[PDB]
RNA sequence: GAGCUGUACGUAAGCGUUGAUCCAGAGAUUUCCGAAUGGGGGAACCCACUAUCUUUAGUCGGAUAGUAUCCUUACGUGAAUACAUAGCGUGAGGAAGGCAGACCCAGGGAACUGAAACAUCUAAGUACCUGGAGGAAGAGAAAGAAAAAUCGAUUUCCUGAGUAGCGGCGAGCGAAACGGAAAGAGCCCAAACCAAGAAGCUUGCUUCUUGGGGUUGUAGGACACUCUAUACGGAGUUACAAAAGAAAGUUAUAAAUGAAGCGGUCUGGAAAGGCCCGCCAAAGACGGUAACAGCCCGGUAGUUGAAAUGGCUUUCCCUCCAGAGUGGAUCCUGAGUACGACGGAACACGUGAAAUUCCGUCGGAAUCCGGGAGGACCAUCUCCCAAGGCUAAAUACUCCCUAGUGACCGAUAGUGAACCAGUACCGUGAGGGAAAGGUGAAAAGCACCCCGGAAGGGGAGUGAAACAGUUCCUGAAACCGUGUGCCUA
RNA sequence: GUAUGAGUAGCGAAAGAAGGGUGAGAAUCCCUUCCACCGAAUAUCUAAGGUUUCCUGAGGAAGGCUCGUCCGCUCAGGGUUAGUCGGGACCUAAGCCGAGGCCGAUAGGCGUAGGCGAUGGACAACAGGUAGAGAUUCCUGUACCAGUGCUAAUUGUUUAAC
């Protein structure tokens, strides 16, 4: 639930490397904000990547 | 099974080879026949409610169907069977006569 | 469902005992209550109920040899009619 | 069983009606002690069923 | 088509040629628990509310139907707060849970071990957990493979080849195209434009919906004109639009018919065996029967059969349908996209001279006088047209049903389980997990007498056999006894 | 599966004796008398836990550390009765579940309204009898709690009994 509501974007797996390349596992997250906007005729507050929000939507 | 209640029996193996009867009672599920004057057993019996007296009753038992042949109403001889619907009904047939046993 | 909530009558030595005392005891399914009964036996036999009671029995385990079992649960009531009443013959 | 289906759906029920009382008879006696011939009970049985069924299917 | 009321004996009471028991198709009934769903709960229990009816003199009692939560939708009521929204109520649709310990797609993801230590690497994207499925899934109609010449959507198999490569260049990991086969099938959008309606008023305009038109690289389409065509013809529920209804045939789920030795004789408890004679065969499969049966029984080859229900195939019905050409003003051809930096992952490819694909974060195009690839990159040439979607077959697996097979086991073997076995038993629990087949052809399962309370014996009897007597075919060794030929204080 | 150790270790705290009986059989079962032991228990109730072990009639293969005619053992029949006792239909504590909600790769975690949950709060019955086995439950006397109908008087009607 915790993702975008548009281009629903969330987190994903990887690794962290070292110098000696020890591998060991980490995530990736979208940078979601909580913003309100009309999901309907009416006005909600949601998650919405940063990304999504650069040319859209209405805040 | 090929031989019924009331028939009469050619007996074909066994130690009372040659000899006839008829039939007393019939154990399909077993496949055993009971057959009169045939194959006689002694049964040592407590006495009993059924039986008052006891003792060593000389009775009847049964054989298996196979060393059994049915005896013609006419001819009197051994045969082996056919089935011919005539009329209404699906009746047997003697194979050596061509005739109808029933 | 009168012939349903009573089964059959009990017969032993210590309800033979109470018979004289206008008290019947009875076999009755194993969901019914008193009310029911009281209702069920004043339907089928026309008598004047004063009063039931009522009591459960667990079954019993048995063994025929290599198997074991139990026997039936029983719900057993006694009815006792008014004194100004018919009685019941069994 | 066709001799049933001549009855008027209302008869039926006297039937089944007598009948339960005559299966409710048979084991009071059986318990009693005092049933000469027991194969009565099957027969009461197969008759109060075959009413049931001939009426249900009459809808 | 003559017996039957199971294992399972027996007693009792009954039923069947006025056709039972039995076999196959289709119906009816189907307590309580369990997603469990009126509320609760320690599994199979407890306690209700609302309507309609019923019983009693009335409380008491009884019957039937409805009553969970969430998602979508229609209608109605409705706050702070004026309009309105949130909220609340009713109705209509849908979901939920299980599993075949298999097969496949995705999210997350070890260690022991190997490297004769060990950290990069390996094991291995394996085990395992979680979510979605389907009878298959996934992939799939070139921004492809290639290279003096071309091919023409995917998938699977054989080769290429342990090659080219990757690699503390160690241990190890390891392709692809060409060539040969199985199977084969192609298509719908978005956008230019047309027509209609509606909202904003961007105020005579844009932007929302519906319908038509149109989908491609020799560029294609819109747009202009010619020709034909509105069912003449064509297609279809497996993609290409979707829902029905008939008839014929065939097949599956019970069955019917079906040849030929009672042949003589020997042994025997019994003949299917030995010896001597016959016969059938589109039938000498298999099993049974007192010992080893083509001709005794059930059957077998061949030939027939279906009231009812299911499947499949054809035909009808039904339903739906514009496709060629010539032009080159103007217009359209998928944007926070492709790409780039940084950090990771997948590619046989460990950052490497690293193309190609994906993820997170920032920056960020062109648009036919356009864009991508050909293993850094530039120029030339060649091939192609991304950022939308659907698609059968060839491939994977077996909890099952039907018919069979085996130089597979034969009771310490074969399943843990040939026997009332996931049972007995052990453990708080998750869980662990046995032993145990054989009388006889037929119960003919020992009437009667004797010792003994019985158990157990000795006779008598049955049987071919009782030294086959209800842990019963055979009956080895250890081990325990009684008797005796030779030796021994 | 069967030996050796071996007829060996052991037979799990304690006072018994005699006379009658039963029986195929008696140190061990039944009866009588005398003796001995416990007695803030080794007595009487009652929660938990067990689940038919309870009563009666038969029995003596196995079980009982010996014996057994006996048994908590085997077989066949029986036995548990509530308006008032303890629990539910009444209440809540710790704790648990939890519509919407908040949070989070999945799975899920937390939590409001609400609801479950006694070890606690509230709540109406006593004394006798019962010889095979139940008793504040059955029966006999005498009660109480909550309700209902039917009678008989009283009283009230929308400034409104209740
Ligand atoms: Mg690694
Ligand atoms: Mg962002
Ligand atoms: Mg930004
Ligand atoms: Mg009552
Ligand atoms: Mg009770
Ligand atoms: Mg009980
Ligand atoms: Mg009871
Ligand atoms: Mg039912
Ligand atoms: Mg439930
Ligand atoms: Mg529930
Ligand atoms: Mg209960
Ligand atoms: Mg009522
Ligand atoms: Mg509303
Ligand atoms: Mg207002
Ligand atoms: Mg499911
Ligand atoms: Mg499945
Ligand atoms: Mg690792
Ligand atoms: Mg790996
Ligand atoms: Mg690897
Ligand atoms: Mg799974
Ligand atoms: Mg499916
Ligand atoms: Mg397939
Ligand atoms: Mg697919
Ligand atoms: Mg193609
Ligand atoms: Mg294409
Ligand atoms: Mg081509
Ligand atoms: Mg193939
Ligand atoms: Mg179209
Ligand atoms: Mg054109
Ligand atoms: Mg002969
Ligand atoms: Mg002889
Ligand atoms: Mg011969
Ligand atoms: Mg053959
Ligand atoms: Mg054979
Ligand atoms: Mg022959
Ligand atoms: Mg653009
Ligand atoms: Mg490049
Ligand atoms: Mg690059
Ligand atoms: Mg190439
Ligand atoms: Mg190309
Ligand atoms: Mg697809
Ligand atoms: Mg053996
Ligand atoms: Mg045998
Ligand atoms: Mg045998
Ligand atoms: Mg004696
Ligand atoms: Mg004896
Ligand atoms: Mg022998
Ligand atoms: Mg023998
Ligand atoms: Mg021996
Ligand atoms: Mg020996
Ligand atoms: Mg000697
Ligand atoms: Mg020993
Ligand atoms: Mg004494
Ligand atoms: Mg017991
Ligand atoms: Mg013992
Ligand atoms: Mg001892
Ligand atoms: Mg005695
Ligand atoms: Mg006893
Ligand atoms: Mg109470
Ligand atoms: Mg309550
Ligand atoms: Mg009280
Ligand atoms: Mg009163």
């Amino acid at each position: 639930a915790k993702e975008c509501v548009i281009t629903g974007r969330k987190s994903r797996s990887g690794n962290k490397r070292s110098h000696a390349m020890n591998s060991s596992k980490r995530t990736w997250k979208a940078n979601l904000q909580k913003v309100r906007i009309l999901v309907n005729g009416k006005p909600k507050k949601v998650w919405v990547s940063a990304r999504a929000l650069k040319s859209g939507k209405v805040e | 099974m090929h031989v019924k209640k009331g028939d009469k029996v050619k007996v074909i193996t066994g130690k009372d080879k040659g000899k006839s009867g008829k039939v007393l009672a019939a154990f399909p599920k077993k496949d055993r026949v009971l057959i009169e004057g045939i194959n006689m057993v002694k049964k040592h019996t407590k006495p009993s409610n059924i039986n008052p007296q006891g003792g060593i009753l000389n009775v009847e038992a049964p054989i298996h169907v196979s060393n059994v042949m049915l005896i013609d109403p006419k001819t009197g001889e051994p045969t082996r069977v056919g089935y011919e619907v005539k009329g209404d009904k699906k009746v047997r047939v003697a194979k050596k006569s061509g005739e109808v046993i029933d | 469902d009168a012939r349903d909530i009573i089964k059959r009558p009990v017969v032993t030595e210590e309800s033979t005992s109470i018979l004289d005392d206008k008290k019947y005891t009875f076999e009755v399914d194993t969901r019914a209550t008193k009310t029911q009964v009281k209702y069920a036996i004043e339907e089928i036999f026309d008598v004047k109920v004063a009063k039931v009671n009522v009591m459960n029995y667990k079954g019993k385990l048995k063994r025929m040899g290599r198997y074991a079992g139990y026997t039936n649960k029983r719900r057993k009531a006694i009815v006792t009619v008014t004194a100004d009443s018919k009685e019941i013959q069994f | 069983a066709n001799d049933i289906r001549d009855l008027s759906t209302t008869e039926i029920q006297d039937q089944e009606k007598a009948l339960k009382e005559e299966l409710f008879n048979l084991r009071f006696q059986l318990a009693t002690g005092q049933l000469e011939n027991t194969a009565r009970i099957r027969e009461v049985r197969k008759a109060i069923a075959r009413m049931k069924t001939i009426v249900r299917e009459r809808e």
